[PDB]
């Protein structure tokens, strides 16, 4: 059980890392450029600021 | 002396009590579409 526990909470860990990540990556080529244009569902989606 | 024990009154109750649940049913179903109709004009209207 104590095994088991420490390997479940490391599956949902590396899930939260991986979202982390994914939204890090997805998003920059939309925070670096100027001017920027994100969609509105994108935005709700990936948890960026209200509208941008 | 009663052969039975004491009802359950608190909900133990008639079938035919399912006019609770057409009552409960409906003022449900009215606050719900009541709630999506203001989710669905509050969402757009933050999409402003």
């Amino acid at each position: 059980v104590s095994v088991a526990s420490f390997v479940l909470l490391s599956m949902v860990g590396v899930a939260v890392g991986m979202c982390m990540c994914a939204r890090r990556r997805c998003i920059t080529p939309y925070e670096l450029t100027p001017g920027a244009t994100v969609p509105f569902l994108l935005s709700l989606i990936c948890c960026i600021r209200t509208a941008k | 002396p009663a052969s039975h024990t004491t009802l359950g009154v608190q909900d133990i109750s008639v079938t035919a009590m399912s006019w609770v649940q057409k009552i409960t049913g409906g003022v449900g179903l009215v606050v719900a579409v009541a709630a999506l109709i203001l989710i669905v004009v509050l969402c757009v209207s933050f999409s402003r």
